[PDB]
């Protein structure tokens, strides 16, 4: 009996690394769509044609 | 002398008109650049237009 109540513990203890994972991934979603249009930036001033302002 | 002048102000017109041609600055016709590189995929790899000074 004293083990089936530890094991409540170890519920807990899943679920917290659940939601730090959770916040991470947001993060990460956010990061990617930011380095996508970063890459889109570095591509477009790669152009020579460019005048200075633009670039 | 009059066909002389008239042929002179026409050479200035073309010199005119080829300095003028441009857009954002940049320009093929005066010769003021080798080539012109414009984009070709999402690598980088670009279309290439060889100038030609008018």
């Amino acid at each position: 009996s004293a083990t089936a109540n530890s094991m409540n513990a170890v519920k807990d203890s899943l679920q917290r690394g659940q939601s730090t994972i959770d916040v991470a991934l947001a993060a990460g979603d956010t990061i990617t769509d930011l380095l996508g249009k970063m890459k889109e930036k570095a591509l477009a001033a790669s152009d020579t044609s460019l005048n200075t302002a633009s670039f | 002398n009059a066909l002389k002048s008239d042929f002179d102000s026409l050479r200035d017109q073309i010199t005119k008109a080829a300095s003028n041609a441009k857009f954002n600055g940049v320009s093929i016709a005066n010769g003021s650049t080798a080539k012109l590189t414009f984009l070709a995929n999402s690598d980088g790899s670009g279309f290439t237009v060889t100038a030609k000074t008018l």
